[PDB]
């Protein structure tokens, strides 16, 4: 029997940190500076005199410790006393609230698009797909058969085989296989199944 | 039949099912372990300070 | 204990120098481009071509509702502000060598440094928001600016630690 | 002087479990190595949970029954599904 | 009809997503930094109120 | 009272025995293969055949950026170091019959026990990742490793608790 032949789809080896892929490099960078700034401002405002700086625990290091856990939504052991500090807290809270949600949504979308990939199957829809090209041997019986058979799907195949250029035709099995091997993904070939069964 | 020389195919169990592989999140575990690895040295320098007060 | 003056006096000039160099150099970005495409380097103000026969040819940058936003990038006034404020901050401690016992001359140094850093942050965000609109990558100025910001923060913090100490010890 | 803090082993297991769930933990490491240790575990859970919820969301969007077998090789490896030709049909003699 | 071509009408090939740009979230950063800028002002005005 | 010394030394002994057995046994994985397809069982060093005429045959394993990660699995350094460090801790605490009064034995052995345990987490992660680089199920050595790790996580707490109490009593 005659057969269609295609390149293997390349296997999707993960990247070592692919979990970052939703969020782009610059965003991951710029979060860091904001974390610093928030911590520094919390420190400065906490220890400016209440009218005396001994009146609160919000030293620099404690101010760095508050912000990290606040960013994780892990809660905290202590809370800023002044209204000015509470402003900062609320702001940082809203900021994290947006980011975490956006990250989750994007990752879900990224997986979702994959599932419904629906790869070429039975390949009879090469009568219907047109982004992917397919070849046939010169002078081989197939070159008559698609002119000489007239079933509608094969009619439109032969119309494609007639019209497509640089042509679908090839002089040899060797260079047709080479064309598939180099023209990975985008190209396909028609051959006798007994030959495919030998080659593959 | 001697000339056929490839045959690895999803059998016994299959990759395609759905679940995330361990590899898909692996790096985070390296980050975790390295994090814990760091905190030992902080205590060691705290000793090296206090041990000659 | 006392010595912190010798340290806190250091970093501000370095941060200033790095920031002005970053603003003052045509190497913020690697990209495709032109100097009337070929691989190209650019700063904020102007563009110069490499990787070809014209290598060394240059032109000033293309300056061209949300429409009114463009002015902020076109000036890049925030970098300039941060630089000027950092100068003012350094001048605070230079002034506090005289007129001692007031203390309150020291206070504003950290405030100036903080605000300059916040400006630098905004400047970065603006620059990216403009330019991202092709296998690009960043030139050294970008990192010099970041490092300048980090030092300005740390020096401001420890200067405030000094201002915390030196006046408190009078109050018992 | 040792044990200047609540962090016995039992309490340490309790704290780390409450930290994993995003659940109320009152005690605080108050100290550098402990705070360091606290951070990364938070980030770890943040990523894990977000991944789980995303993937389940994808899982519910598109369904695929998967056919159990495809080949004569599978029919040679048969578990229990019996098979046979038509009787009197020449395919039987062919087999 | 023999000269028809553009099956892209039906999305005959499927796009693939890429990460969010900073522009798609830039808004929140302006809000943050503006909030911090405001947050400092209270401390100075409080201290000047407490200046007597 | 006291005999916790026996319990902790026994725990270290048992974990060490399990770990060295695990490194030394062809019972990490069951899989299909040929000792050049048939059910096949894996040591970390060698591939050995069952369920056929070559039953009892063995061959050396096929060992062949992640380019540099290849050596991590190939060396299996983290498994070995886990054993080495558990050996260090055990043989140190075994010396505590003499050279007394310093107590450095207990603290150092504690850190050795914990780090030895931590090492196998990396070793496991590395191996389980690399093998993906179907039909599988784990051999007994994998669980002997898990059990060794579990005992390693137990014993050090009890040893540190003994060190703490025997030192703290100077407070009374
Ligand atoms: N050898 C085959 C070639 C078939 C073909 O490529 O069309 C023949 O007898 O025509
Ligand atoms: N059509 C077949 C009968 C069906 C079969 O062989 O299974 C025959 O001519 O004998």
């Amino acid at each position: 029997g005659i057969s269609i032949m295609i390149k293997k789809p390349q296997k999707s080896k993960p990247g070592v940190f692919s979990f970052l892929d939703p969020l782009a490099y610059e965003i991951w960078m710029c979060i860091v500076f904001a974390y610093i700034g928030v911590s520094v401002v919390l420190f400065l405002v906490s220890r400016f005199s209440p009218y005396s700086e001994s009146t609160n625990e919000f030293g620099i290091f404690n101010s760095l410790w508050f912000s990290l856990g606040a960013f994780m939504q892990q809660g905290c052991d202590i809370s800023p006393r002044s209204l000015s500090g509470r402003i900062v807290g609320g702001v940082w809270w809203f900021f994290t609230l947006i980011i975490i949600s956006s990250y989750t949504a994007n990752l879900a979308a990224f997986l979702t698009v994959e599932r419904m990939v629906s790869p070429i199957e039975s390949a009879e829809d090469l009568s219907k797909q047109t982004e992917i090209a397919y070849g046939t041997l010169d002078s081989g019986s197939t070159k008559e058969f698609f002119r000489r058979s007239k079933i509608a799907v094969f009619d439109k195949m032969w119309t494609y085989m007639r019209s497509a250029e640089p042509s679908v035709f090839v002089r040899t099995t060797a260079e047709g296989v080479a064309r598939v091997r180099k023209s990975k993904g985008k190209y396909a070939y028609l051959l006798e199944s007994t030959m495919n069964e030998y080659i593959e | 039949y001697d000339k056929g020389e490839c045959g690895a195919k999803d059998s016994g169990s299959k990759e395609k099912t759905s679940a995330l592989s361990l590899s898909n999140v692996a790096g985070v575990f390296y980050i975790l372990v390295g994090g814990l690895g760091l905190a030992m040295l902080v205590a060691l320098i705290e000793f090296c300070y206090k041990s000659r007060a | 204990r006392g010595v912190q003056m010798l340290l806190t006096t250091v970093g501000a000039f370095a941060a200033f120098s790095l920031m002005t160099i970053a603003v003052g150099t045509d190497y913020w970005l690697y990209s495709r481009g032109v100097c009337k495409e070929v691989m190209t380097h650019s700063g904020l103000w102007r563009t110069c071509c490499l990787e070809g026969n014209f290598k060394g040819l240059c032109k000033q940058i293309d300056h061209f509702a949300e429409y009114f936003l463009r002015a902020v990038r076109a000036s890049s006034i925030f970098p300039i502000l941060s630089v000027i404020l950092l100068f003012m901050g350094g001048l605070c401690i230079a002034a506090s060598e005289f007129y001692k016992t007031r203390h309150n001359i020291i206070l504003s140094a950290g405030i100036f440094f903080v605000s300059a850093g916040l400006s630098n942050i905004i400047g970065i965000i603006v620059y990216i928001s403009a330019n991202a609109g092709n296998s690009y990558s960043y030139g050294w100025s970008f990192y010099f600016g970041a490092l300048s910001f980090i030092i300005a923060e740390m020096v401001g913090v420890l200067a405030v630690h000094m201002f915390i100490d030196r006046h408190k010890q009078l109050t018992g």
